[PDB]
């Protein structure tokens, strides 16, 4: 039971970490889209 | 709920500032925190971000190497240390529980950063 | 010019979709972790 | 500041339509997620819908009975609850996230009670 | 500077693995992605992979295609499973925000 | 009923590709993952892949390992690049909430010079 528990925690932390990384990716891509629209 | 930005002010090109993001009585430990900025007449930009665990930091390309983001759960504050400022860093800086502006539903007052001689 | 615009929009939307999907995975894993904790 | 509404009392096997709205705040661009919290238990995810509505998710306990959908024109997200069971009794909550840990404000919620009292 | 291979003719339900060999300036540390141009239509985005192997995909292909990269060989791969007639197009790889005028000859994919 | 293969002895900076043959009961429609047991330590989660190829990885291997799956063959793969001695462990595959009951033999992986 304890072993399964550290695995759940360690993996959940990895998912939260990728969410942050993906959020930043969207923000960056969102900005790149704004500049392209105004480059018009 | 209600994040408050602080530390902004005036500096000459090349100076430094430490912006603070705090939320009295509301623990940020479990939140992504992201710094945005908005300049006169331009659209709101992402500046930096730090994950809940603090295991990961992200930086706008333009600010890479000058700014550093960090967090201390004990003081319930996230910091943005800004070195080597240039006049293009002048903007109102904003704090949020997300790195992605579109996830943010409430924007603070921000704190004003003006850099120029 | 026109092409790059739809590509950005299309890809940004795809990132938002993965964010939502990972958000949902996180909730499911957070819940599984709580149930394990109660089994202790 | 999203407000949940709908919900009330229903007979076991009955149905309700929950709605999620935010007067004057356009939801078009937000993930919307439904959570629920039953007596003395921990809050759990029920369903949520992506901004574009291209994707819906459902808790396993609820697959086949609930349907989430949204209308930008009406600026509302709805949750249709069919074949309700006593175990679905809870306060139901609305939020701009599918991941509870992302949520910074919880509503009053709206109470759903499934019972053969009245 | 870009070299695509692996396309061809395939039955519905089949598989294909595309390859894109890129030069180190285009590839190293940059997101790489696959695009495709269906007949008579405009070139559309399909999938992306970051230098550290985070991926995301267009709706029409999510769950059937798998993008991967070999950082030592500056190569990007697209594994295409459960192929459908809709997937017929010329496929192109590029750095992720694809820049006009920087495209390769592509690889044609036909399904029927 | 999990059977992993492909491990072995490799020098720092090297490569390895592990394979996992799954039962189809464990595999089909479920998230699959790699775990590892370093000497003197506990079995730790390493990477996860969903049925539709969404991936995530532990901090220590992110950017160096890449997980993938073959849904036709009920097989899961772990491509290990830029290997470091810390990566020395016995590797096992399983469904992401690992089945307490069923662990295959694993595949030994050694990194050193």
């Amino acid at each position: 039971l304890e072993e399964e528990l550290k695995q759940l925690e360690e993996e959940l932390q990895a998912i939260e970490e990728q969410l942050a990384q993906l959020q930043w990716k969207a923000q960056a891509r969102k900005e790149k889209l704004a500049q392209l629209k105004e480059k018009l | 709920v209600q994040l408050q930005e602080s530390g902004g002010g005036l500096v000459q090109p090349g100076g430094s500032l430490r912006l603070s993001c705090a939320a009295p009585g509301f623990r940020l430990d479990n939140y992504v925190i992201g710094w945005f900025r908005q300049a006169p007449g331009k659209e709101r930009e992402g500046v930096s971000c730090i994950s809940s665990s603090a295991g990961s930091t992200y930086y706008a390309d333009s600010v890479k190497g000058r700014f550093t983001i960090s967090r201390d759960n004990a003081k319930n504050t996230v910091y943005l240390q800004m070195n080597s400022l240039k006049p293009e860093d002048t903007a109102v800086y904003y704090c949020a529980t997300a790195c992605y502006s579109s996830y943010v539903t409430y924007w603070g007052q921000g704190t004003q950063v003006t850099v120029s001689s």
